[PDB]
């Protein structure tokens, strides 16, 4: 159990992992936010993007730090 | 040389013993045909009782030494001979025959060793099933692909 | 075995078979000569032995 | 209390399947989830893995295997054929006849050298007849007393067992083609049954299996049945590219 | 050569072994023996270092 | 098929200017080789950027029968040492090595 | 128990009770890699220990193969404090 302080110390320091109890809400949250760290460190997916609507990549990097904050509704209850 | 060599191989000191097995694992690596068979068998059952020194450099330079025994000597009676240790008490002797079971199967073939751990998986002890388990263990690692 | 008697001492018979049972005569005979055989086996080299023969 | 408020706040297992989308998947273990809806979406989602049977039970995983008597473990054929394994139950055998006395023999005057090991026997099994063995596909977790299981939702009428012939009268093996079973004689006579008329019969609503006879002894085939007409009596009871793989080592 | 094979099998062999066992328990002979020197040593008793 | 008479081949091209083949074994000796080339590459020449190589080509699901040929051929600037290293582990020469590098590609494209 | 505040590059080291094993896969052979441990349980009297006897550091704790495999060597100083 001190297996558990340092475990839900690993909950603080990993964003994003889960416990036994965790919301559909928390983990496809999470899951988003990740996608959009993707969508943005790699190179080419943001030329997918940017080639896909016809923004330019700060026009695409702007949208997907926005959308970081609330990108799947408001929350749960 | 040779000859004069077997006697010092029971001075239990960690510096003589490092460089003695040395020299006797270089001789027989290249000499291999020059000694007997029968003196590699007697020189098997000495380093059985090598797997309990108390420094660490020993026990690994034992497990290399069958490696090469294995080499110019077939397997299959160091095989034999390291199964009937597997039987021992007291883990650190039994993890390094262990160790020791899958370095012989490295160097020559696996399959000449599998049917013989996989058979004794069934004597019905404890301390020997694991002693099977843990070597594949160590196998599939010194294997890898 | 290889005991003679010269009479019919029934208790000390049946000591000496009890004693040696289950063909124990024979297997001492091999047990010995395995011993000497494996001993020339090992020191062939010094003993300008090229082969060693157990008659089956 | 908060406990009998949110147990009240669960629904019925009615509830559930009328409500959700896909309904094979409700089981009272979802019907108590604290978020069914999304339990029962996760569960018909595609490719997912449901749980192992046995967290309900209370023996644990293979305590089962335990009571009822068990085999130990039967060798790859191409290592029976490698003369490695014979020689192992060869060796076994010794040493369990020797005597206490004999092994300690053995240890001290060896018998050195008792059996070489032979080697392209071992290197071709292990490298030229060396063979996939039977692997079971994503998700079939094993669980304890899979063997007890009756096996079911075969409907086909083909099915037949060497042991159902045998004990119905009917043939086993390259005749259980040719062989109408007893129960084809009346599907010919006054049909096959009313809820397998989506099964045809061989010999009786089917055509001939391989070189079937046609004759009223025991052994044939008989009156494939006909109206008066001549039409059958269903089905028709007489009877009237390049695959290579791309990326290949041969 | 033989000498120290004879004097040596004569000790070790396990069939001997099983002999004179057996041996003991038909008489029910046992040994009750189990198992500084030199307040031992300097005694009326010779004892010779080599 | 690109140059006459090549055998078989798969063209990949992807969405930043990159344009490549995947190409058939004929021989386990071929695929063994190269196979231990780069088993050797990887443990003595690690990509640059901090990476490993097996998961980098294991990233979303594992690797299954497939030889980087562009960690292959990086033999040719490697060090002269660890050239010498990592040949005579295979025990054959650095001219056996880079000659069959540069023949696989010889025979199958330019 | 774990201090596994972040790791570092100050090298750990084994009293000579706990010579040759591994830190957590608990083994004995084929060490490929060193071990790193962070600054707070690396000061002071803690300079050169045993992360487990607690002795003074002699050998040098390494990584089982086994554990630079899974990477349970990228968590930082493992100490039992
Ligand atoms: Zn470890
Ligand atoms: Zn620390
Ligand atoms: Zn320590």
């Amino acid at each position: 159990y001190t297996i558990h302080s340092q475990l839900e110390h690993l909950q603080s320091k990993y964003i994003g992992t889960g416990h036994a109890d965790t919301t559909k809400w928390e983990w496809l949250v999470n899951q988003h936010r990740d996608s959009y760290c993707s969508y943005m460190g790699h190179f080419d997916l943001l030329n997918y993007f940017a080639i896909a609507e016809n923004e330019s990549k700060a026009r695409v990097r702007f949208n997907l730090m926005e959308k970081m904050l609330q990108p799947c509704g408001p929350p749960a209850d | 040389l040779l000859p004069r060599l077997t006697p010092i191989l029971k001075n239990r000191h960690e510096k003589v013993q490092e460089n003695c097995i040395d020299l006797v694992g270089r001789i027989a690596d290249r000499g291999a045909e020059y000694v007997s068979a029968r003196e590699w068998m007697r020189i098997c059952f000495e380093l059985l009782e090598l797997l309990k020194a108390h420094k660490k450099a020993i026990r690994r330079a034992t497990v290399n030494t069958f490696g090469y025994i294995a080499k110019a000597i077939g397997p299959h009676d160091v095989l034999a001979t390291l199964l009937n240790n597997l039987k021992v008490q007291e883990r650190q002797n039994r993890v390094c025959t262990t160790v020791a079971i899958a370095i012989v199967a490295e160097t020559c073939s696996p399959f000449t060793v599998l049917p013989a751990l996989m058979n004794e998986y069934r004597v019905p002890e404890l301390n020997v099933q694991n002693g099977v388990l843990k070597s594949l263990s160590f196998l599939f690692e010194y294997i890898g692909e | 075995t290889g005991i003679f008697m010269h009479g019919k001492i029934p208790t000390l018979k049946i000591s000496l078979i009890q004693i040696f049972r289950a063909h124990l005569w024979q297997k001492i005979h091999e047990s010995i000569v395995m011993d000497l055989c494996q001993v020339f086996d090992q020191e062939l080299d010094a003993l300008e032995i090229e082969t060693v023969q157990k008659e089956t | 209390s908060k406990k009998k408020l949110r147990r009240m706040n669960r629904f019925t297992v009615a509830e559930l399947k009328q409500l959700v989308a896909r309904p094979d998947v409700v089981e009272m273990h979802d019907v108590t989830a604290q978020d069914p809806k999304l339990l029962v979406h996760l569960k018909a989602t595609r490719n997912s893995v449901p749980v192992p049977r046995h967290w309900c039970f209370k023996r644990k995983y293979l305590q089962g295997k335990r009571g009822i008597e068990k085999p130990p473990f039967e060798l790859p054929d191409f290592i029976k054929r490698t003369g490695i394994q014979e020689m192992r139950e060869a060796l076994q055998e010794k040493e369990e006849q020797k005597t206490m006395k004999s092994k300690m023999r053995e240890k001290v005057r060896p018998k050195m050298g008792k059996i070489d090991i032979d080697y392209q026997k071992l290197h071709d099994a292990f490298f030229k007849w060396q063979t996939k063995p039977k692997l079971t596909i994503h998700g079939d977790l094993y669980y304890e007393g899979k063997e007890f299981e009756t096996r079911l939702k075969e409907k086909k009428p083909g099915d037949l067992s060497d042991e159902l012939r045998i004990s119905l009268g009917m043939p086993v093996g390259p005749n259980a083609h040719k062989v109408p079973p007893p129960w084809l004689i009346a599907m010919q006579r006054y049909g096959p049954p009313p809820s397998y008329p989506n099964l045809k019969i061989p010999g009786l609503n089917s055509p001939i299996p391989e070189s079937c006879s046609f004759g009223y002894h025991a052994g044939g085939w008989g009156k494939p049945p006909v109206d008066e007409t001549g039409k059958p009596l269903y089905g028709d009871v007489f009877g009237t590219i390049d695959r290579t793989p791309w990326g290949e080592l041969e | 050569l033989i000498q120290q094979a004879m004097a040596k099998i004569m000790k070790a062999n396990p069939a001997l072994y099983v002999l004179r066992e057996r041996i003991r328990k038909g008489l029910q002979l046992y040994s009750s023996e189990p198992t500084q020197n030199y307040g031992e040593l300097f005694s009326n008793q010779i004892i010779w270092f080599v | 098929t690109l140059i006459p008479g090549g055998s078989e081949s798969l063209v990949y091209t992807t969405l930043s200017g990159g344009i490549g083949i995947l190409v058939p074994f004929t021989s386990h000796e071929d695929h063994d080789f190269f196979q231990h080339v780069e088993m050797h590459l990887r443990s003595e020449h690690p990509p640059l950027c901090g990476r490993d190589h097996l998961s980098f080509r294991s990233y979303y699901f594992p690797v299954k029968n497939v030889i980087d040929g562009d960690l292959c051929e990086q033999f040719n600037s490697m060090e002269p040492n660890k050239q010498k290293n990592v040949s005579e582990e295979l025990d054959r020469t650095p001219p056996e090595v880079s000659k069959k590098l540069e023949d696989i590609r010889t025979r199958y494209a330019f | 128990i774990f201090c596994r505040k972040q790791a570092g590059v100050a090298i750990g080291r084994l009293c000579e009770k706990c010579d040759g094993k591994c830190v957590i896969c608990d083994s004995y052979v084929r060490p490929c890699t060193l071990v790193r441990i962070c600054d707070e349980c690396n000061y002071g009297s803690y300079q050169g220990r045993c992360v487990i006897c607690g002795g003074p550091g002699v050998s040098d704790a390494y990584y089982c193969k086994e554990c630079t495999i899974q990477e349970k060597d990228r968590d930082g100083c493992p100490k039992i404090v």
